Parts: C-alpha cells; sequence; structure tokens
C-alpha cells in the first residue's frame, strides 16, 4: 500500500551491490580467485561448495531471496505497481508448463525457476480437464496472466498458436496495465521495453518475409507499422532514422549480437533514471533491473573465469 | 545422433534437437559409450577428445561388424582457444591409416 | 565450433540457463537422420544425412532472444559434424583398402 515502506527496504538493499572495480579486477583471473571474491559478498550466503552448478544455484537462490521478496511486503496499489517488473519468470514457467502439457514429457521434467507465484499452484495446475480450470487455479486476483490466458483461451484447449497469442497478449496487457494506473516512471519504461521487444523481434525475424502485422503489437511509441515492415525488409536507414530517442549510439547495426547489446544497454540506462522518483516506483525499478544486469554480468564473468576465455571476448559485454 | 562430450556442452545439442550426454570422466564415459552403442542413438556418436583419445575402443571390443556407431573424436570448448593441432590430427590420421609417417 | 561455442556461452550467460534448458527440453529430438549406400570398390560404406525441419520452429518469436541464434549455430555445428563423419569414414575405408592391397602384394610375392 505504502510506497515509502517498500522504498526504504529497496534503498537499503541498493546500498549493498557490487561496484565496478570488482569485475574490472575480476576481468583477468582463473575461477579460484572468482570463488575467492564471491566468498565475501552477499551472494556467498548460499554458496554451498565449488563449481558451476554451485555458483548458478547460489545466484538463483540469492536472487530469489533478495528480489522475490518485494512483490510481497505491500498490499494493494503498491504491489499492483511493483509486480509488473519481475514477471518475465512467470511467463517462462507458464510456457514451459504449456509445452510440457502439449508434449507429454513428465511434469517433473522442467526445473521451474521461481517467479511471483508459490509452486503449489504449479503442482496443482497440471491436472485439469479444462485449461480454463488451469487458468482458474493459476488465478491470483489482479494478475496479468490470470486475465490474459483466459482472454486468449477463447479458441481451443492446448495449441501453439495459443502460445504465440499468449506472448502477444502478455506484452499488450502489461503495457495496458502500466497505462491503467498512475506511475509516471514505469509507463514510459514499459513502453520503451515493449518497443525494444518487437524491434528485436523484427531483427530476429529478418529474411523470412511472413506477415509482419500479425506479429507487430501496440503499446510502443518510437516505432509504428511502416517502420516495422521496412525494418523486416532489408534497409537499415530506418534504424538510422531513430535519433532523438534514447536509441542514441545504435545506428547501422545489422547482426543480432550487437543489436541486443545496444538494446540491453539502453534499457539499463533508461531504467537507471529511476532515482528521479525516490518515493514512487522508479527506485525499485532502478534496483531490480540493475540487480539483473549485475547478476547476468556475474554469470558471464563466471563462465569466462572457468573456461579461460580471452578478455577480448568479454570486453564488449561490460561496456554499460 | 548422440554425443558424450561434456555435461555443459550437451544442452546446446538438445537445443538443436539432438541427443547429447556428458560425464567428463574417462572410464565412466567408456561405460556410457558401451551402453550407448547398445542403445544405438541413430548410428552417429561424437566422443570428446580429452575424455577418450580414441573412440574406437568400445566398438572394436563389442561390434566388429558393419560400423554402425560412426565415431567422431570431437573436441570441447576448453580447447576452442587453440584448436589443438588440426593438422597434427591429420598427420596421426595418415600414420594410423596407411602406416606411413609422411609430411609435406 | 568456436562460433557456436561463443554463441552458446553468451546465450546462457545473458539468458538464464534454466530457460534455455527448458527450450532444449521442449524441442523434439528431430528423428530421421539416417545413412545409405556408397558402394565404393564393391563395399558399402554408410553416408549420413539428417532431416532437420526448418519451417516449423517452436515459437520463432521466442521470448528467449538467444535460443534462435544458438539453434542456428548448433545446426551449423551438426552439419559440420555429419560432413566430417561421412568424409572420414570414406577416408578410413580407403586407407584399410590400401593396406589390404599392400599386404596382398607383399604376401603374394614373398609366398607364391
Amino acid at each position: 500500500d505504502d510506497f515509502a515502506y517498500l522504498n526504504a527496504r529497496v534503498r537499503v538493499r541498493r546500498g549493498t551491490l557490487l561496484k565496478e572495480s570488482f569485475f574490472q579486477e575480476a576481468l583477468d583471473l582463473s575461477f579460484a580467485d572468482f570463488l575467492r571474491l564471491l566468498s565475501e559478498t552477499v551472494y556467498g550466503g548460499e554458496l554451498a561448495g565449488q563449481g558451476l552448478p554451485d555458483v548458478d544455484r547460489a545466484v538463483l537462490r540469492t536472487q530469489a531471496k533478495l528480489v522475490g521478496d518485494l512483490p510481497r511486503l505491500v498490499t494493494g496499489e503498491a504491489r499492483e505497481a511493483v509486480r509488473l517488473l519481475l514477471l518475465r519468470n512467470d511467463l517462462h514457467n507458464l510456457q514451459a508448463l504449456l509445452r510440457a502439457k502439449a508434449t507429454g514429457r513428465p511434469f517433473e521434467e522442467v526445473l521451474l525457476l521461481p517467479g511471483t507465484l508459490r509452486e503449489e499452484v504449479w503442482r496443482q495446475a497440471y491436472e485439469a480437464q479444462d485449461p480454463a480450470g488451469m487458468a482458474q487455479v493459476l488465478a491470483v486476483p489482479g494478475h496479468p496472466l490470470a486475465r490474459a490466458l483466459r482472454a486468449v483461451l477463447r479458441e481451443t484447449q492446448d495449441l501453439a498458436r495459443v502460445e504465440a497469442l499468449l506472448a502477444k497478449r502478455f506484452f499488450e496487457d502489461v503495457a495496458k496495465a502500466a497505462k491503467g494506473l498512475d506511475q509516471p516512471a514505469l509507463r514510459d519504461y514499459l513502453a520503451l521495453e515493449v518497443d525494444a521487444e518487437n524491434l528485436r523481434t523484427a531483427f530476429k525475424l529478418q529474411g523470412s518475409g511472413l506477415a509482419p502485422d500479425a506479429f507487430f503489437l501496440k503499446g510502443g511509441r518510437f516505432v509504428d507499422r511502416v517502420r516495422f515492415a521496412r525494418l523486416m525488409e532489408g534497409d537499415y536507414a530506418v534504424l538510422d532514422e531513430l535519433s532523438g530517442t534514447p536509441f542514441s549510439g545504435l545506428s547501422g547495426v545489422r547482426d543480432l549480437k550487437a543489436l541486443e547489446r545496444g538494446l540491453r544497454c539502453v534499457l539499463l540506462k533508461e531504467a537507471k533514471k529511476g532515482v528521479q522518483d525516490p518515493l514512487g516506483v522508479g527506485l525499485v525499478l532502478a534496483y531490480v533491473k540493475e540487480r539483473e544486469w549485475e547478476a547476468v554480468r556475474l554469470r558471464l564473468l563466471a563462465r569466462r573465469a572457468y573456461f579461460g576465455l580471452p578478455r577480448a571476448q568479454v570486453e564488449e559485454e561490460v561496456v554499460c | 545422433m548422440a554425443v558424450i562430450a561434456d555435461p555443459e556442452t550437451a544442452q546446446g545439442f538438445r537445443l538443436a534437437g539432438l541427443e547429447g550426454y556428458g560425464a567428463s570422466s574417462a572410464e565412466e564415459a567408456q561405460s556410457l559409450l558401451e551402453t550407448l552403442v547398445e542403445r544405438g542413438g541413430y548410428a552417429l556418436v561424437a566422443v570428446d577428445e580429452a575424455l577418450l583419445p580414441d573412440p574406437e575402443r568400445a566398438v572394436e571390443r563389442l561390434m566388429r561388424g558393419r560400423d554402425l556407431p560412426v565415431l567422431l573424436p570431437i573436441a570441447g570448448l576448453k580447447e576452442a582457444f587453440q584448436g589443438h593441432d588440426v593438422e597434427g590430427y591429420m598427420r596421426e590420421l595418415v600414420r594410423k591409416t596407411i602406416g606411413f609417417d609422411i609430411k609435406l | 565450433a568456436k562460433e557456436a561455442y561463443a554463441a552458446l556461452l553468451l546465450a546462457q550467460a545473458f539468458d538464464g540457463p534454466e530457460v534455455v534448458a527448458g527450450a532444449a527440453l521442449g524441442v523434439p529430438p528431430l528423428e530421421g537422420v539416417e545413412a545409405e549406400v556408397e558402394n565404393v570398390w564393391g563395399s558399402k560404406v554408410p553416408r549420413l544425412k539428417a532431416t532437420f525441419p526448418d519451417g516449423a520452429l517452436l515459437s520463432p518469436v521466442g521470448t528467449p532472444a538467444y535460443t534462435l541464434e544458438a539453434s542456428r549455430a548448433f545446426r551449423r555445428y551438426a552439419e559440420a559434424l555429419i560432413r566430417v563423419a561421412n568424409t572420414e569414414t570414406r577416408l578410413k575405408k580407403i586407407g584399410e583398402e590400401i593396406k589390404k592391397t599392400t599386404r596382398r602384394v607383399n604376401a603374394l610375392e614373398q609366398v607364391v
């Protein structure tokens, strides 16, 4: 309910993160110094042994203990405004369970990283004669999936076109739920994120030539239908046309890797602006997206430290 | 198809729609190669280099006919910085294959 | 190998290993890879090729944005494996045919 109560805890946790000199000095070592440097910080509270599954289980467990708490601890408008940040995990778990039900491989097949829902709902939500019953037992009240899966459930029971329209319905529903209340720093963020999402969808669907307007959504502002079509077909002056927007140094980029690098950098830049609002929802946004940037950069530095990769392979991926 | 290369590498193989395993332990991987010859995974097997230098051992012990598991001495991602002597591997191919130790 | 390994490491470094494992466990095994006759020197050796359907990719708008690139990378990796496979089985057959002919020449001379 109260934004300041959650914001105090989030500012305490933002007081404890990893600096730049950490990975700048962890850019050249041999994975034992990595275990050494992670023995001290707050990610070492769950580090059991040594090796790659230990480090991955430690990062996932500390992120679930340190990030998955803030969807709780408030009740009402505050949780309705803070739950729409860390909700990609629930979509990934739900589509994994959807393809597992549509495949036939057993229910203990997937690993099911934690999102925002307790896993007893997942254990109960595999056996249902009607997939509407699965969406009903999945339904916590104001949830976006609880009103999106039953929205695009109105064709069949279990298909893959259902999953594609589930993804599109999820994106437009999260954007509409951002528009449906008053947070002046989260509506613009989710609009810019879903603009990034369908832009990189158009980049990773180049060359095919299939109907783009069935894939293009609404909720972004920097792109429209004609830029989406002329970006799916191969001329990239339209990608050079985007100036004035925060897509600033991103011009003339063709391959998927440099594209997604630039999009992740501009998302973390525009999401670090959230200290502009030290009372509302901007600060917990600037905590959570900085935390996931730090987590995935820690993971990539772990991979380099273990496998002895050159630092020239990683130097471009700590640029922001 | 099937590999026994590494416990980390086989995830991208399953991501390609292709069976893959991992042991990273030589005698245990030879046992896995025995049971994988016995449950023949579509007649093509790639075995890691610094796990078994020669993949031929299990097939030359058991199945001396028809060469059904096509055995490939595949590499790993630890030595993807240098490749570990592609042309030296070809020299040992020539010497193992015709008996004659020649170079060019 | 170097390019697909770089793509896989950056893929499950930025994206989660759990979700790319789930995407791996969602893809079918793509059955139907097989081997047919090459009747060289009156001796059948099996040449191998796969099926690999390309149009029916599971969610080409994939909510992981790196499993498609890793999928194309390991597809090219498996193509490189099958090409090296049906090259080297032919090479090993020709080599054992050379040593068989050589021991027959030397045996026929030194015996009869």
